[PDB]
RNA sequence: GGAGAGUUUGAUCCUGGCUCAGGAUGAACGCUGGCGGCGUGCCUAAUACAUGCAAGUCGAGCGAACGGACGAGAAGCUUGCUUCUCUGAUGUUAGCGGCGGACGGGUGAGUAACACGUGGAUAACCUACCUAUAAGACUGGGAUAACUUCGGGAAACCGUAGCUAAUACCGGAUAAUAUUUUGAACCGCAUGGUUCAAAAGUGAAAGACGGUCUUGCUGUCACUUAUAGAUGGAUCCGCGCUGCAUUAGCUAGUUGGUAAGGUAACGGCUUACCAAGGCAACGAUGCAUAGCCGACCUGAGAGGGUGAUCGGCCACACUGGAACUGAGACACGGUCCAGACUCCUACGGGAGGCAGCAGUAGGGAAUCUUCCGCAAUGGGCGAAAGCCUGACGGAGCAACGCCGCGUG
RNA sequence: CCUAAUCAGAAAGCCACGGCUAACUACGUGCCAGCAGCCGCGGUAAUACGUAGGUGGCAAGCGUUAUCCGGAAUUAUUGGG
RNA sequence: UUAAGGAACUCGGCAAAAUGACCCCGUAACUUCGGGAGAAGGGGUGCUCUUUAGGGUUAACGCCCAGAAGAGCCGCAGUGA
């Protein structure tokens, strides 16, 4: 489950390719992540271009986790892969895109931006 | 926009499936007329004077136009 | 395809007119294959006007579409009386 | 077509290194815009021989053909005057 | 048809650089301002674009609906209303099908090479329409849109079950230089070419409108086959076509051969094999810059610079790729795919492409009206009338320039 | 476009003036403000700055800037050392 | 052996795991020109059938040796340990 040091793709146009889980956000020393969770992270590559650039630090919201999440209807879910998407506490993102499907429970979260772009609501 | 071409559209795709159908109805019985010189009855002569009569019942509409057509008549009413 | 006509050539107000042959795909103002005559609508009512009528039953007899515009003043000249003397002659 | 009496050029010979083939040096010279003289440039015109017939250091001349391969289109048509050491 | 003047020094002649006078701009800026004739107007961001039009036409090929002039029978008597029956002129347009959308208009990102110019070749090619000629124009059938009826679809649009025609489509018959094969003559630039003789091989609309009318006859147009003509296109070739050598080795499908395949055609155009050649100081290659030419400016002239308008050639159409229809496109207002971008959505999914005319934002020092019209010329369809034509005619804005008159 | 009528009433400016270059005098200014294409002006009497007057040029056009050729025989084959 | 993560443990990637054979393509800096260099990185490998090159050995038969081309079959995996 996603926590320190983890490095994952990413979704949006920022200019930038795969990050680093610095932080978690939650609680009192939270270790791990699922769908949903604001975590805190930063930049290790990029493609040129775009806003964000290398040494940057910034949020990001998980999506498309690799252990997926138990619908309490009793149903599962699995992707492939790991990764977030970039954001800023209008709990809308700063990209214009989304490639790469969602995860619905986002939902709950009161994420709908993002929601709007993904293909899709999964 | 579009304004008129639709009808070139579905004329194009008529003719589509009409075209295909003479063109490979005759490279199968090509098929069959080089798969028939390796034989020995005739057998041969039913087959490769039919295609190159559906060479002609086929040429003059598509584009070929002649010219191959004579090149295709000039290797195959040779080989047998 | 091949259609003798014209190519306004004057300038804003005064236009002078040139017969000529050439292949209806061009551009009117454009290309074209050779030059016969000439036309003017004023300087002189009737118009002014040469013509080969030499060579220019050359092209008729291998192919032409000449135009109305054309062919009136053609009559007017009587070229085409030569044209049909010989074509609806056989 | 009967009309063509074809560029002939005459040349001497480089190599007959390849099957059916040679590559003659016809040269000539020729002037220069700004000034008022002569000079002169050679080239190298592949060819078909028909059964590699002439010879190296030959004297011969040639015709246009047709395109027959890539890069080489010059027939031969005439060996002129052919020797050994000179 | 051609002009020199200054300037190093206490003063001189020389060599030597710099500056000035002239002409020219697709020109901007400052000042100023009367008018007409002519000609011009995104040279920058090939940056993104709202709104309008920019390519349809044929009912004299076809089925099918609207329509209602005229004629008329009974009438509820309101004696012209009308129910039907309806006679059916003139006309229309949804659709099928034929030809055009590839011409015409616009721009110059790319391209250093047969791309362009010029001169040649094709015994290595193609060519609808339009002309001329010759021959034909026989005999059959089965479907299907519109139209009825059902369903899924938000919408885009899709499918279901019947039904109908044609210059639609599919067979057969017949048809010569057209393909194989055989032989005689003739010919040449080499492979090959021209003609003659003999065995096998393919078509068409029984079509439309009209006259005579015997509905026969024959006409106009139309179709097919063939041979030419011309037109348009293609490939190859010699020559000329930019700068650096602080760019000197490059290339392996490269170069050559064999065979096959492929294409309108030739060809490493492409596969399988044999081979190691090929190109280069006469500047290969690689590198940055760029559409070219006729022409324009200047100069007495040789020459130097540029490639605005006008015209010829080429490439491109959001970027990139592929192919169908078709005579011709690998298609500027056509498709299919992937991509970026913008947008609609019931979130399942769909839509689009101004470097067409105008116009808007954007950049920039800087480049205009969302104009009238199809009278003319040229286009496209047609039998013609006729219709469409932001090509084009032609009005408007700018002292942008040339020319001209005057402010007595 | 033509024909008749009406009023000199509506309709003129820009640059430069030491030489190169056609085109001079007064004021203010005093190495300050300023000009400049070159050479150079300017420190209390500036023909070179700013103002006036006048003059020359030019014309419904004029000056400056950027670019190109000339002059440049300063890539010189014509035409060098 | 161990899904998710992948040195955060840690004095320190100690140890453990990953790579590993044959052939083919390819292989920089620097250089005492020998090397670096197995650099790196990347690919293929199984059985059957067919066709073919071949070389050594012999009178020849056949006995050995190790390549290429196609075409097929299977399994997640073909130097299957
Ligand atoms: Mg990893
Ligand atoms: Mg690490």
């Amino acid at each position: 489950m996603i926590q320190q040091e983890t490095r994952l793709k990413v979704a949006d146009n920022s200019g930038a390719r795969e990050v680093l889980t610095i932080k978690v956000l939650g609680g009192s020393g939270r270790k791990t992540a699922n769908i949903g969770d604001v975590i805190v992270c930063t930049v290790k590559n990029a493609t040129p271009g775009g806003v964000v650039k290398k040494g940057d630090v910034v949020k990001a919201v998980i999506v498309r986790t690799k252990s997926g999440v138990r619908r309490n209807d009793g149903s599962y879910i699995k992707f492939d892969e790991n990764a977030c998407v970039i954001i800023r506490d209008d709990k809308g993102p700063r990209g214009t895109r989304i490639f790469g499907p969602v995860a619905r429970e986002l939902r709950e979260g009161n994420f709908m931006k993002i929601v709007s772009l993904a293909p899709e609501v999964l | 926009n579009i304004k008129s071409a639709i009808k070139r559209v579905k004329t194009t795709e008529k003719a589509e499936a009409r075209n295909i159908s003479q063109k490979s109805a005759m490279r199968t019985a090509v098929k069959n007329a080089k798969t028939a010189v390796s034989n020995n009855a005739d057998n041969k002569n039913e087959l490769v004077s039919l295609a190159v009569k559906l060479v002609d019942k086929a040429a003059q509409s598509n584009l070929i136009h002649s010219n191959k057509a004579d090149r295709i008549k000039s290797q195959l009413m040779t080989a047998n | 395809a091949v259609k003798i006509r014209l190519t306004r050539l004057g300038s804003k107000r005064n236009p002078f007119y040139r017969i000529v042959v050439a292949d209806a795909r061009s551009p009117r103002d454009g290309r074209i294959i050779e030059q016969i005559g000439t036309y003017n609508p004023t300087s002189a009512n009737a118009p002014e006007i040469k013509v080969d009528e030499a060579l220019a039953l050359k092209w008729l007899n291998d192919g032409a579409k000449p135009t109305d515009t054309v062919h009136n003043i053609l009559s007017k000249e009587g070229i085409m009386k030569k044209f049909d003397e010989q074509k609806k002659a056989k | 077509s009967e009309r063509n009496d074809r560029k002939v050029y005459v040349g001497k010979v480089v190599s007959d290194k390849m099957d059916k083939t040679i590559t003659v040096l016809v040269e000539t010279y020729k002037t220069h815009k700004l000034y008022g003289k002569r000079v002169k440039y050679s080239k190298k015109y592949k060819t078909h021989d028909e059964n590699n017939s002439a010879k190296l250091g030959d004297i011969v001349k040639i015709q246009e053909t047709r395109p027959l391969s890539a890069t080489k289109r010059f027939r031969l048509v005439e060996i002129v005057e052919e020797s050994v050491i000179i």
